[PDB]
């Protein structure tokens, strides 16, 4: 008889973050909106016609 | 009473008012020489400018308060071409703010319309020139006359 045990393998695993995926409001965006209407339409000059 | 200067124009029309110790000679006296000064000017068409009350009675006043007593007094009436500088001030303080429409929600929101809003103001564009003609000396022709001296 050959003595001296046969072979056991060690519990040992490679790893990773998987490439998850989550929600991120922010990330849909890249420009602010224009601005609102700065100028006067009521305006009238007072001709007698 | 009203800050308009009487130089700015020309009277057309006047009334005097007397109280207390007044009798109508001093007062024709007062008159004719206010007439006589043509820097009181009047409208160049108008010849009898004056009108004239006399009451025997004094104002008596309110007690302890700030108006004292006097002997003789004088209200007067009198119409004249200089206020028409205050109505073109009228005129100026509407407009500016007319011309943006300023204020006016508040007016239509009284159901009052545009329309009326407009027409006033052109009836005072109608009074700046009637207060103008009756400044007018007359004029019938393409100039003015005149004798050797004024």
């Amino acid at each position: 008889h050959v003595p001296g045990g046969g072979s056991v393998q060690i519990v040992y695993k490679p790893v990773d973050l998987s490439k998850v995926t989550s929600k991120c409001g922010s990330l849909g965006n890249i420009h602010h909106k224009p601005g609102g209407g700065q100028v006067e339409v009521k305006s009238e000059k007072l001709d007698f016609k | 009473m009203v800050k308009c200067d009487p130089r700015h124009g020309k009277y057309m029309a006047c009334c005097l008012l007397y109280r207390g110790d007044v009798v109508p000679k001093d007062v024709n006296a007062a008159i004719a020489t206010i007439k006589t000064k043509r820097s009181i000017q009047f409208v160049d068409w108008c010849p009898t400018g004056f009108k004239v009350g006399i009451n025997y009675q004094p104002p008596t006043v309110v007690p302890g308060g700030d108006l004292a007593k006097v002997q003789r007094a004088v209200c007067m009436l009198s119409n004249t071409t200089a206020i028409a500088e205050a109505w073109a001030r009228l005129d100026h303080k509407f407009d500016l703010m007319y011309a943006k429409r300023a204020f006016v929600h508040w007016y239509v929101g009284e159901g009052m319309e545009e329309g009326e809003f407009s027409e006033a103001r052109e009836d005072m564009a109608a009074l700046e020139k009637d207060y103008e003609e009756v400044g007018v000396d007359s004029v019938e022709g393409e100039g003015e006359e005149e004798g050797e001296e004024y």
